[PDB]
């Protein structure tokens, strides 16, 4: 599941994973057979474990927002700030 | 031409009428893939390639579509989606000489099946043995081609059958060749049963402002129905209106 | 890389003919400009043969026409010459000389004035 | 003929990278507006493309390497090439690339392009000789540089050149000859733009489609690839003392085509104007499954496009004697 | 048909300038700036120092150089070695297309 905000505004993207570990994540994908661009989305910095899945691309924030963009699992996105995706 | 290399020629600029041919012969088979003969008539071909060579009677099946023989896997292979007709006729009296004619050749011997419409004229020796035959015919290395071998006592089977396969290519380009239907006047801006290069609808003309490139002489709109098309007698770029509107 | 061949030395007697050859080697007689030589002891050298890059010809000085003349074979790559009528004057060494057509890149068609390479010769002499 | 052209020695290849370049027309109809999607061998966007400085300067003492290696076909080839000074003149299609099966060979001289497939004894090192004869005063090329021999020939084509006769430069200026060779159910499909570069070092960020040129019935089966170089002599200037055919420099890219699903735009003139691969990105996905390039704040689910087969398997049982097919078909009694 | 006029008796002094002049007609040196010149040892196949009066090619030191102005054409000889003592001819294009020689010049070092 692809989680993005408008084109217009950015083309940064987050992906989840639907129920599967986070460690499974390139297994789960066969990232070696993909591009690195897929890859660089396959594992990261930014990762976050939900009960919907795995979530790579956007950055935890403790801090608790209300709800734009429906991730799942109690977990939602935001597009904030230079300019990044929030879950 | 022999089977193992097939020749190839190119029609273009002309109109292809099969009533010539009728009195001539009468061929075997007629099969068509992807169009009919009772339309064959009516119809503006893009670019038309005949591909003629010789085989026997028994391999006159294998020139088809999802077909494997001899002629299918190793001389002459036909591709899945043929949009072409395949004519094929006895030639006893002209390709089978008394004692055996020996002109015409087949490849017995390959490494692989053909890709669609791929020619090998490689007389290479065939490997057929795990020792290497090192360009030396033997025991277990073969040469590739064999010859038929026509006589005039053979068999059905075993008579010679001439084999031209058309390929054809329609409605995708401009039209180099084209039927004997008769040109009618050409009447705009009414609901008229017309056939235009091919492209046979009943509709309303309408003339827009649409420029085609040279390569491009059928043009679609969204949601892929014919909104323009390139009238071939004059240059026109001629828009393609419905009948009856149907709001009412 | 490009080294001319003759034919050696060949005595001969007054009033007979000279036949003398010259061959090319790691380049082409089609791309190369051709002229001879007369080299002779005690005195200057002569330019008595030579092919014209700008003109398509093959042209000698004034004293020495008809004399002699001038057969080219391109299928072998070697260049020939007739002499006719030598009676006791014929005491020179014939050097092969050649240059290039025409200098510069191939869009360029400028021509050159040389006799650049040169080979060992050959040494006739009529008794 | 067939000289030794290339050293004993050779230098890994550059790579660079291929900004969004080499999209071509797959279908001959007009279409306005159409965000029309279409599967075929399409070179990927942001890949490796192999940059090859067939000839290359280095100083003064090291003068010019010369390397032309032979390259596999594989599903397609795309070719790039920068040089003003008209030194790429041609390409070899082949398997063997020997006289043992027929082989393409497309020569673009200034005159005509001529297309001959034939069975060609090709030389080691091919290139094109271009010479001046001293004859008809004219800086005459030849082919024989190309292959020893020619035998067996079954097609012939002859048309106009299309290099835009080698100039149009103005000065300060380069142009990009882009090319798309495709073999499929026996016919050959080349694609080509060729488009003013300011940048002479790489490829543009920008966006071109390569329009459908020629369609030739070859019927040749094509494994692997070679370029064909124009050199002249190194005798050019009096004096100089070198037989080698050195002559300026070439800098040619190579791509690879692989299939690929992708969403090609035609604007109203007819004119692609924008493509989205499918695999590149999670976002060009998106777009994929949407069928539209604006993509809308939210989640969204997207079908597979981004993983292809690597290899196949075959797995069957150990079996070791043959049928006897034989024994049935051939029975002296049914 | 002609010869070009050449000082036949020169000589110098190892490391000294010497000038060696080539002068001739108009109908000859006069049409052109075509004027090139030799390094033939005895027995020995000549070389081609310098062409078209100046330009000197690959291979050749920069101890040999030349220059023609109006008719009379020279070559100058710099930083003289014990090698370089042999016998040296001017050459020039004519308006009749022949490439006439000098009497030639004879360096003792
Ligand atoms: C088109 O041409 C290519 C190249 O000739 C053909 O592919 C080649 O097929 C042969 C025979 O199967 C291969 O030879 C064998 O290869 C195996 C390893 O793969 C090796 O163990 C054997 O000792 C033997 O060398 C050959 O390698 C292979 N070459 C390539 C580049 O694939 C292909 O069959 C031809 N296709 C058609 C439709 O004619
Ligand atoms: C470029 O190639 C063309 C190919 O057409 C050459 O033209 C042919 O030259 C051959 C051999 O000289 C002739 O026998 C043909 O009659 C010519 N064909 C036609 C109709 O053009 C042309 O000579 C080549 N030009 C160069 C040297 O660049
Ligand atoms: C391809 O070329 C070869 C060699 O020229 C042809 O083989 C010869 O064909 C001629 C003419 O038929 C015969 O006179 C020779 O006796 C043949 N030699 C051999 C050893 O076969 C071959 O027929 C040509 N093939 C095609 C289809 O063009
Ligand atoms: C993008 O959004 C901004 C602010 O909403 C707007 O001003 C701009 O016109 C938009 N651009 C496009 C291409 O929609
Ligand atoms: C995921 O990991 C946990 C341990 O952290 C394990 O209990 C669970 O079974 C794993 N689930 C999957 C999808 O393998
Ligand atoms: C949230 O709190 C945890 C407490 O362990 C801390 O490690 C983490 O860095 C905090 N994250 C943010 C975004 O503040
Ligand atoms: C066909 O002929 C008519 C007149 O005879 C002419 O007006 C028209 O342009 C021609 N069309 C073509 C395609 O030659
Ligand atoms: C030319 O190259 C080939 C292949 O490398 C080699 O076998 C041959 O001996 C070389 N010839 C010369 C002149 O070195
Ligand atoms: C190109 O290949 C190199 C290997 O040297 C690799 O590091 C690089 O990531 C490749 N380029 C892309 C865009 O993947
Ligand atoms: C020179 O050109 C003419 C006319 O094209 C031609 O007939 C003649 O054969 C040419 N000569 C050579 C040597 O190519
Ligand atoms: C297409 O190109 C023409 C010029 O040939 C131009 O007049 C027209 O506006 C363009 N239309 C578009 C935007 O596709
Ligand atoms: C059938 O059997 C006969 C026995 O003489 C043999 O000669 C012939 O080749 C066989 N045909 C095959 C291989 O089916």
């Amino acid at each position: 599941s692809v989680i993005t905000p408008g084109t217009n505004t950015s083309n940064q993207v987050a992906v989840l994973y639907q129920d599967v570990n986070c460690t499974e994540v390139p297994v789960a994908i066969h990232a070696d057979q993909l591009t690195p661009t897929w890859r660089v989305y396959s594992t990261g910095s930014n990762v976050f474990q939900t009960r919907a899945g795995c979530l790579i691309g956007a950055e935890h924030v403790n801090n608790s927002y209300e709800c734009d963009i429906p991730i799942g699992a109690g977990i939602c996105a935001s597009y904030q700030t230079s300019q990044s995706i929030i879950a | 031409a022999s089977v193992y290399a097939w020749n190839r020629k190119r029609i273009s600029n002309c109109v292809a009428d099969y009533s010539v041919l009728y009195n001539s012969a009468s061929f075997s088979t007629f099969k068509c893939y992807g169009v009919s003969p009772t339309k064959l008539n009516d119809l503006c071909f893009t670019n038309v390639y005949a591909d003629s060579f010789v085989i026997r009677g028994d391999e006159v099946r294998q020139i088809a579509p999802g077909q494997t023989g001899k002629i299918a896997d190793y001389n002459y292979k036909l591709p899945d989606d043929f949009t072409g007709c395949v004519i094929a006729w006895n030639s006893n009296n002209l390709d089978s000489k008394v004692g055996g004619n020996y002109n015409y050749l087949y490849r017995l011997f390959r490494k692989s099946n053909l890709k669609p419409f791929e020619r090998d004229i490689s007389t290479e020796i065939y490997q057929a043995g795990s020792t290497p035959c090192n360009g030396v015919e033997g025991f277990n290395c073969y040469f590739p081609l064999q010859s038929y071998g026509f006589q005039p006592t053979n068999g059905v089977g075993y008579q010679p059958y001439r084999v031209v396969v058309l390929s054809f290519e329609l409605l995708h380009a401009p039209a180099t060749v084209c039927g004997p239907k008769k040109s009618t006047n050409l009447v705009k801006n009414k609901c008229v049963n017309f056939n235009f290069n091919g492209l046979t609808g009943t509709g309303v003309l309408t003339e827009s402002n649409k420029k085609f490139l040279p390569f491009q002489q059928f043009g679609r709109d969204i949601a892929d129905t014919t909104d323009a098309v390139r009238d071939p007698q004059t240059l026109e770029i001629l828009d393609i209106t419905p009948c009856s509107f149907g709001g009412v | 890389q490009v080294q001319l061949v003759q034919s050696g030395a060949e005595v001969k007697k007054p009033g007979a003919s000279v036949k003398v050859s010259c061959k090319v080697s790691g380049y082409t007689l089609i791309e190369l400009s051709m002229h001879w030589v007369r080299q002779a002891p005690g005195k200057g050298l002569e330019w008595m043969g030579g092919f014209d890059p700008e003109d398509a010809e093959t042209i000698y000085a004034q004293k020495f026409q008809g004399r002699v003349t001038m057969t080219e074979d391109t299928s072998t790559d070697t260049a020939y010459m007739e002499l006719s009528s030598l009676r006791s004057e014929d005491t020179a060494v014939y050097y092969c000389a050649t240059g290039i057509a025409v200098i510069g890149p191939p869009p360029s068609t400028y021509y050159y004035y040389g006799m650049d390479v040169w080979g060992q010769g050959t040494t006739v002499t009529v008794s | 003929q067939c000289v030794n052209l290339t050293t004993r020695t050779q230098l890994p290849p550059a790579y660079t990278n291929s900004f969004t370049r080499g999209v071509y027309y797959p279908d001959k109809v007009f279409r306005s507006s159409v965000l029309h999607s279409t599967q075929d061998l399409f070179l990927p966007f942001f890949s490796n493309v192999t940059w090859f400085h067939a000839i290359h300067v280095s100083g003064t003492n090291g003068t010019k390497r010369f390397d032309n290696p032979v390259l596999p076909f594989n599903d397609g080839v795309y070719f790039a090439s920068t040089e003003k000074s008209n030194i790429i003149r041609g390409w070899i299609f082949g398997t063997t690339l020997d006289s043992k099966t027929q082989s393409l060979l497309i020569v673009n001289n200034a005159t005509n392009v001529v297309i001959k497939v034939c069975e060609f004894q090709f030389c080691n090192d091919p290139f094109l000789g271009v010479y001046y004869h001293k004859n008809n005063k004219s800086w005459m090329e030849s082919e024989f540089r190309v292959y020893s021999s020619a035998n067996n020939c079954t097609f012939e084509y002859v048309s106009q050149p299309f290099l835009m006769d080698l100039e149009g430069k103005q000065g300060n200026f380069k142009n990009l000859r882009e090319f798309v060779f495709k073999n499929i159910d026996g016919y050959f499909k080349i694609y080509s733009k060729h488009t003013p570069i300011n940048l002479v070092r790489d490829l543009p960020q920008g966006f071109s489609a390569l329009e459908p040129l020629v369609d030739l019935p070859i019927g040749i089966n094509i494994t692997r690839f070679q370029t064909l170089l124009a050199l002249h002599r190194s005798y050019l200037t009096p004096g100089d003392s070198s037989s080698g055919w050195t002559a300026g420099a070439a800098a040619y890219y190579v791509g690879y085509l692989q299939p690929r699903t992708f969403l090609l735009k035609y604007n109203e003139n007819g004119t692609i104007t924008d493509a989205v691969d499918c695999a590149l990105d999670p976002l060009s996905e998106t777009k994929c499954t949407l069928k539209s390039f604006t993509v809308e704040k939210g989640i969204y689910q997207t079908s597979n496009f981004r993983v292809q087969p690597t290899e196949s398997i075959v797995r069957f049982p150990n079996i070791t004697n043959l049928c006897p097919f034989g024994e049935v078909f051939n029975a002296t009694r049914f | 048909q002609s010869a070009l006029t050449q000082p036949a008796s020169v000589s110098g002094s190892p490391g000294q300038s010497i000038t060696i002049s080539c002068t001739g007609t108009s109908s000859d040196v006069g049409g052109y700036n075509y004027v090139s010149w030799y390094q033939q040892h005895p027995g020995k196949a000549p070389k081609l120092m310098i062409y078209d009066v100046s330009k000197r090619p690959s291979g050749v030191s920069n101890r040999f150089s030349g220059s023609k102005s109006g008719n009379t054409a020279s070559l100058t000889i710099s930083g003289l070695q014990a090698e370089d003592e042999a016998d040296y001819y001017c050459s020039s294009y004519t308006s009749s297309s022949t490439y006439v020689f000098g009497t030639g010049t004879k360096v003792t070092v």
